[PDB]
RNA sequence: CGUCAAAGCACUUUGCAAAAGCUAACGUAUCUGUUUCUUGCCUUUUACCAGAAACAGCCGUUUGUAAGGUGUGCUAAUUUGACUGUAUAGUUUUUGUAAUCU
């Protein structure tokens, strides 16, 4: 049931054993799987109705499904400095000499 | 360290090579009271020598022969008889035979560098094969 | 049994009620692991409000 | 459990319930259990077809419920973390 | 129950003033009085008594009777953390032992 | 587990319950379970037509039970 | 000649030899690591100063790749690891192991493909989540660069044998060498439009060759001396040009060298204090970046 | 509390709370002042209760052990303790030597005694400071103290001679070393001992235990001269160097 | 008089505990805000007693819960609900603090 | 390195008992009443001295008659004089019973008295009722 | 106790950084010094006497972090963190009062 909790806050249309949908927001669940859902839109065949703030029993729930997104370094000691090439007379690898 | 008569008793297996033990003590005493015949560095040489002997002997006593009994073996590192530090370098591929822990470390030279005795005696020229200033020794390389 | 160092005993029990303690919880002072305690069984003071 | 929760928070507003009947009812809740049976005040019942009755006391049974309208207002509810013996979601002070 | 609890239980029920006795600091019947179980019960019933006492003092009205049956008396240690009452431990019991 | 239910003021009082199937009884609620099994006594019986029959001491099961009711002011 | 505040910058920092310094794909941003088991954020453009640092890493930055996104860095370590750095929060994203050894080279891909060696003489792919090696190949030898393609089924592994290696990760059948160098790569760099590949190798010999499935025989473009590899046996990094005109290189005689492709030198500029690891040239301007084993990293044109 | 932080051996009082609570009743006048300036001390000591400023954590011997000259081992304390007196010792003599002043003599339990008359000259050419002084007698402190040890392990005395013979050395350091006259401060910690003394005295010789020398509760004495040691150390090295 | 300074020095005074930004509870503020506006949850009294009785004790108790950032002290009790510095001092209530 | 302990129930019990003789037997703190260290903040502060505690300087020496009047306030022409101000009071409650009250400072005014008493001997019950405390019989009240 | 995640873990050495924010023991302990004032004893200086203010030093403590050491392992051990964590076909949710037409 891990893979639930994933879905919380997400926005949630549920078809019902009616026969119904609501589409709404995702606030808490259940063990029973009792949805509690803002922002609650009603789906009756289609017709709109504002609901709100609905929790739906676990009986009632058919299927669900999502329909969107979720609502949504300090320092170092490095400094820079401009500065020259200095050319060397020498042409060697560091290691030989 | 010491031990006293109403100490808690060793374990067993500790009377037989109590002897011994003992003997490396006395020499010690000698060694500290033996004075000339070196430089300011060189006098102290034979303390690593013998503190190496007599922590490769207890070496010997577990690892080799199972002579002793492994309550035996800790009460005796924890008793200072030997030295852990040594013996778990010892336990490691590259210095089965490390005379002591002062030519390993790399802080204590001038150059950041390992000592001579550390180095295998094939890449070494004939010429500088020397004894070693920190104690004495004459090669610590695995491969001599 | 939380005061008289009873470790097993009160553990054995706190499970029975499915109150679980990390094992450095049981040796804690008396006074801080009696509020541990009283905290876990008894919870909000519901009784009150 | 949150759902059963917020339902307790509902109590002393007024919720819009309907049953397996079809009927939505309007009243006051004024007690509420675990199984979700309800006791409300000054109902004003919707039937299925449209008829409107008024009833004064109820009490509904959980297993009959389908949903509930609870006041808006109620969304900002805190959801506690219930750990695992405790079956009332409260604040937590112990280990969890 | 000392001077000022008295002075306050008057002025409460002279002022109809429902009233909720919290008895505070249990925890030391058990570690510091070492009370046995019954003589502690005895404590908290002499206490609430008293308490009843100040309040008929004023007012004889069955309104104002604190009694923990009524749900009006709550037992508290406030520094070990817990404040039940009979309800609330017998829910503790309820929601563990079924229905 | 379970949990009893609230009902000790609904006790001893002229009480309506509607069952499932558009039924309805009246009577005086005397007990109640833990499923909400309820019994009355000296109940009477409402038909889809309105006539009232005397039904008599009644055991309702509670999964049967959709609303029990009081009318008193 | 650019929107640099000055022709030619310094930058201070680190506590070790610096062994990488790539530039943000949107030429933008650009991060560096060496020895001192850090990589530090900086800016191109303004006052050119830190805004992060990334610490977690136990070990040495072998090699590290930006993202397409711009907004995560992986990080080879010389601990036999591979992490996966948040660059925007600071976080350990993931920590990717498998390997046996030191990972020498690492890449990303146009679809979130890594790719990397290590002297344990293997290659492996990694998806960005997968956590593990999807496909993993072995050879004889420890191999020292890789190179993929952004089209996504060639990868090109150069190692001890001298002879670039070119795995098709679909195919699995290998008998294709691009053959002709005789010493270990030390990196690989393939061309933006995914034609050429440049090769540096110990060598001394620069080489470039081209990236196509049919060829004219001696698929060597041509070789460019001068670019000479001390006896630390470093990893001597080569860039490809936004344009694709100019070839870049690092060499241990404290020398940049730049070519016109054409097999005539362009750039000699000296400058370094050691050995100089890495060399990479901006995707929109004409500015080159130098990284060499003295804790330092110099700006370019 | 079943669990706490390991204090100091020096940091635990273990008889604060004698002199914190009142004094006992039918006491004589010595003991009741030794009760109150005991308690004036701890006053004055609590009112100016500074919160520690904050600081990187720095020390010496850890400094001093990175370094390649000193080294690491472990003895027994009588052998650290002879050492360090020994080493004192040398120490001394070298800079009565380094001066020309090869006619005075620092004998073992450091006296500074001319080996002859001295003129006028020398007298003046062989005067020290406070810091040569104060730190001989430190020393000869130290001795004294290591001397006791010693004489315990030899056999010569028992523990419970030790015991009483550290308890009297830490209460009459004003007695024994004369380091007072180079630091007039610690009158402060010599009163200090003596007013410790007089509560453990008439605390230990109750009842059937009578007057006489046996008591031997050196701690508290103890931990003052650690204390006092703790504040002159950075004076000590700073005249020293 | 050479008390008086030349250039004052900037004193600030602090007379009682108060938190400079709102620390956070379990709850939301908004909805605590609904509470007392839109509901008939809130409730009115005022905690009683004998001197030391444990009355701010008892408000100590919802304050664990309800602010969790909050923790006991090292050597008293909080004691939240005092808020002077002179209460503080005496350890005990003076001023009634809502 | 021996930095935390953790003790048991016994071996603390036995400790306790074995160091018995340098414990305080209080567990109260009422006992310090005017004798802790705040009372004698404001006794050096008011320059009193409780007959049992230390005396310090004045820490204020401005009192001369700079003002050169008896200000007409203190004069016993308008005072009622019942009980001696004792300076008991003056250190109980420095801000009301003394005019100059500066660098005083404030104590715990009380503290709930322990009414724990240790057992005498172990073969008793723990939870016992001690003969000590008065029964509880109250057949005085008037109850509802 | 259970599940998930990442971290080798236990002990230990050294370096760096920090340690009141909401009135409160970094240390339930306790020394020394400087400057500016006021005192005590005083033939002058150091050395002193004892109170205050402003400053510092020393003996210590805690935490984070980095690199190592010892002993055990990676063919597993331990630690840390998170968790909406548990049964159950017999009325209150998950082993169907369903289909049938309208
Ligand atoms: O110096 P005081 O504190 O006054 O104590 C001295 C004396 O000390 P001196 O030897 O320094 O004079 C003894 O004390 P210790 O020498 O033993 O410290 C002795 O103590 P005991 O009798 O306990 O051995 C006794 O003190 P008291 O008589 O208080 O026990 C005596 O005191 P008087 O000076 O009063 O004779
Ligand atoms: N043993 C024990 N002590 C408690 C308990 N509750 C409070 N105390 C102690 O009671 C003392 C006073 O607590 P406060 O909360 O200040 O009591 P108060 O009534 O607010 O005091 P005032 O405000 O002055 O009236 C403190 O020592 C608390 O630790 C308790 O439940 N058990
Ligand atoms: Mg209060
Ligand atoms: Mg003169
Ligand atoms: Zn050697
Ligand atoms: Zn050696
Ligand atoms: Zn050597």
């Amino acid at each position: 049931t891990t893979k639930m909790v994933s879905l919380l806050n997400h926005s949630l249309n549920v078809t019902t054993k009616d026969g119904r949908t609501f589409v709404g927001q995702l606030l808490a669940f259940d063990g029973f799987m009792n949805l509690v859902l803002s922002d609650c839109q009603e789906y009756r065949h289609e017709e709109k109705r504002m609901l709100g703030l609905v929790i739906l029993r676990g009986e009632f729930i058919v299927s669900l499904s999502v329909q969107g997104p979720p609502p949504m370094l300090l320092s170092g000691p490095g400094v820079a400095r401009p500065a020259g090439r200095g050319i060397p007379l020498g042409q060697a690898p560091v290691g030989l000499a | 360290r010491l031990r006293t008569s109403r100490t808690k008793r060793p374990p067993d297996g500790f009377d037989e090579i109590e002897p011994t033990l003992i003997e490396f003590q006395d020499r010690m005493r000698q060694i500290e009271n033996t004075m000339g015949k070196g430089t300011k560095t060189e006098m102290l040489a034979p303390i690593f020598q013998l503190h190496h002997q007599r922590s490769r002997y207890i070496y010997d006593l577990y690892y080799k022969r199972e002579a002793i009994s492994t309550e035996l073996y800790n009460w005796l590192l924890k008793q200072n008889y030997a030295d852990g530090n040594l013996i778990a370098k010892w336990k490691k591929p590259g210095y089965e035979k490390l005379c002591c822990l002062r030519c390993i470390q790399t802080a204590e030279s001038k150059f950041g560098s390992t000592c001579i005795c550390r180095v295998p005696k094939s890449k070494l020229d004939k010429d500088q094969r020397v004894r070693c200033t920190h104690c004495g020794c004459n090669g610590c390389a695995s491969c001599d | 049994l939380t005061i008289s160092d009873e470790a097993e005993k009160l553990k054995k029990h706190l499970s029975s009620f499915q109150i679980y303690l990390k094992p450095k919880d049981y040796l804690l002072d008396p006074k801080p692991l009696l509020q541990l305690i009283c905290a876990s069984f008894f919870g909000f003071p519901v009784g009150f409000v | 459990s949150l759902c059963i929760k917020l339902l307790h928070e509902t109590q002393g507003h007024i919720v819009t319930m309907e049953l397996e009947n079809g009927s939505t009812y309007r009243g006051k809740l004024i007690e509420a259990e675990d199984n979700m049976n309800c006791q409300m005040r000054d109902i004003s019942v919707t039937a299925r077809d449209g008829r409107v009755s008024h009833l004064d006391q109820v009490y509904i049974r959980g297993s009959h419920i389908r949903f509930l309208i609870v006041p808006d207002m109620l969304r900002n509810a805190p959801m506690f973390k219930v750990g695992p013996g405790r079956s009332v979601p409260l604040p937590t002070r112990g280990r969890r | 129950v000392m001077i000022n609890t008295t002075r306050i239980i008057k002025h409460a029920i002279l002022h109809d003033m429902p009233i909720v006795l919290v008895l505070n600091k249990v925890d030391r019947l058990i570690l510091e009085l070492r009370l046995p179980p019954n003589d502690a019960y005895h404590k908290l019933r002499h206490v609430i008594d008293e308490v009843n006492d100040n309040i008929c003092q004023i007012s004889k009205d069955l309104k104002y009777r604190v009694s923990p049956e009524l749900g009006n008396v709550c037992f508290a240690s406030c520094d070990l953390g817990y404040c039940f009452t009979l309800s609330s431990f017998a829910k503790l019991y309820i929601d563990r032992h079924g229905g | 587990k379970a949990g009893a239910p609230d009902l000790k003021k609904y006790l001893d009082r002229q009480v309506f319950v509607q069952l499932n199937g558009s039924r309805k009884v009246y009577g005086v609620l005397r007990g109640y379970d833990i499923f909400l099994n309820i019994v009355l006594e000296d109940s009477i019986e409402e038909k889809v037509d309105g006539e009232k029959v005397k039904i008599g001491s009644v055991a309702i099961r509670g999964n049967s039970v959709i609303m029990i009711e009081t009318l008193d002011k | 000649t650019s929107d640099l505040n000055v022709p030619n910058l310094q930058m201070f920092g680190h506590t070790a030899e610096v062994l990488v310094a790539r530039f943000d794909p949107s030429g933008s941003y650009f991060a560096s690591g060496g020895m001192d088991r850090q990589i530090l954020l900086w800016n191109v453009f303004g006052d050119v100063k830190n805004y992060g640092v990334l610490n977690g890493c136990k070990g040495a930055i072998t090699d590290l790749q930006w993202s397409r996104d711009s907004r995560v860095v992986y990080c080879s370590s010389s601990d036999t690891h591979l992490m996966s750095w948040d660059a925007v929060s600071g976080q350990k994203i993931r920590k990717h192991k498998g390997h046996a050894g030191v990972v020498n080279a690492l890449d990303v891909l146009k679809v979130e493909l890594l790719t990397s060696v290590s002297d344990d003489c293997t290659m492996k792919v990694w998806d960005s989540r997968s956590k593990d090696c999807i496909k993993t190949i072995e050879e004889k030898y420890p191999l020292t660069a890789v190179a993929i393609a952004q089209q996504g089924t060639q990868v090109f592994i150069g190692g001890i044998d001298g002879a670039i290696k070119i795995w098709d990760l679909r195919n699995n059948h290998c008998s294709h060498v691009l053959k002709g160098h005789k010493d270990i790569i030390t990196s690989l760099a393939i061309s933006k439009d995914g034609s050429s590949l440049l090769s540096n190798s110990m060598d001394n010999t620069v080489r470039i060759f081209d990236v196509k499935p049919f060829a004219s025989a001696q698929r060597q473009l041509q070789i460019f001396e001068g670019a000479i590899h001390g006896q630390e046996h470093n990893l001597l990094g080569v860039a490809w040009s936004r344009n694709s005109r100019f070839v870049g290189a690092g060499s241990s005689d404290k020398n940049v060298y730049v070519w016109s492709a054409t097999g005539d030198l362009r750039y000699v500029l000296p400058g370094h204090e050691g050995s100089v690891n890495h060399v990479d040239f901006h995707p929109h301007q004409d500015i080159i970046l130098s990284c060499s084993s003295d804790r330092t990293i110099f700006l370019g044109e | 509390k079943r669990s706490g932080a390991t204090k100091r051996a020096q940091d635990v009082p273990l008889i604060k709370h004698w002199y914190l609570e009142h004094c006992p009743p039918n006491q004589p006048v010595k003991v009741r002042v030794s009760y109150q300036k005991l308690l004036k001390s701890h006053v004055m000591n609590k009112l100016h209760m500074a919160h520690p400023k904050s600081h990187t954590n720095r020390s010496l011997l850890r400094q001093l052990k990175n370094t390649k000259f000193f080294q690491s081992t472990s003895i027994d304390w009588v052998e650290a303790g002879l050492q360090v007196c020994r080493q004192g010792y040398n120490m001394l003599q070298l800079l009565i030597h380094r001066k020309g002043l090869t006619y005075l003599h620092l004998d073992y339990n450091c006296n500074l005694k001319p080996t002859k008359t001295l003129t006028t000259k020398e007298r003046k050419k062989s005067r020290f400071g406070n810091a040569f002084h104060l730190m001989r007698e430190i020393l000869r402190l130290t001795k004294l103290i290591v001397d006791s040890h010693v004489q315990y392990r030899l056999g010569n005395i028992d523990a419970y001679q030790l015991a009483d013979g550290l308890h009297y050395i830490f209460n009459h350091v004003g007695q024994l070393t004369g380091m007072y006259r180079y630091k007039y401060r610690l009158m402060r910690q010599i009163r200090a001992c003596k007013d410790f003394k007089h509560l453990i005295y008439y605390r230990f010789n109750t009842g059937p235990v009578g007057k006489g020398p046996g008591c031997g509760f050196w701690a508290p004495s103890w931990r003052v001269w650690l204390f006092f040691l703790r504040g002159i150390v950075p004076l000590l090295e700073r005249w020293l160097g | 008089p050479l008390s008086q300074p030349i250039i004052e020095p900037i004193r600030h005074k602090r007379i009682a505990i108060e938190t400079t930004n709102v620390p956070d509870t379990v709850y939301k503020k908004e909805f605590l805000f609904g509470l007392l506006t839109g509901t008939d949850d809130v409730r009115s009294f005022i905690v009683a007693g004998h001197l030391h009785h444990g009355k701010s004790a008892l408000l100590d108790l919802l304050v664990y819960y309800t602010h969790p950032d909050t923790k006991p002290p090292k050597r008293r009790s909080l004691r939240y609900t005092d808020t002077h510095y002179l209460e503080r001092e005496r350890v005990m209530s003076i001023k009634s603090t809502p | 390195t021996y930095r935390r302990w953790k003790l048991n129930l016994p071996q603390m019990a036995n400790l306790h008992r074995l160091g018995y003789q340098l414990l305080s037997d209080l567990r109260d703190d009422n006992y310090f009443y005017l004798f802790n260290d705040n009372s004698f903040f404001t006794a050096k502060a008011l320059n009193v001295a409780i007959p049992g505690g230390p005396k310090f300087e004045p820490l204020y020496k401005d009192e001369a008659p700079e003002m050169e009047d008896w200000n007409e306030f203190n004069d016993i022409y308008k005072l009622i004089i019942r009980h001696p101000i004792k300076t008991e009071y003056r250190i109980a409650f420095p801000y009301l019973y003394n005019s100059r009250a500066r660098s005083v400072a404030l104590s715990e005014y009380h503290q709930p008295s322990n009414v724990f008493v240790p057992p005498e001997d172990p073969d008793l019950p723990a939870f016992f009722w001690d003969p000590i405390i008065n029964p509880i019989t109250s057949r005085q009240l008037t109850l509802h």
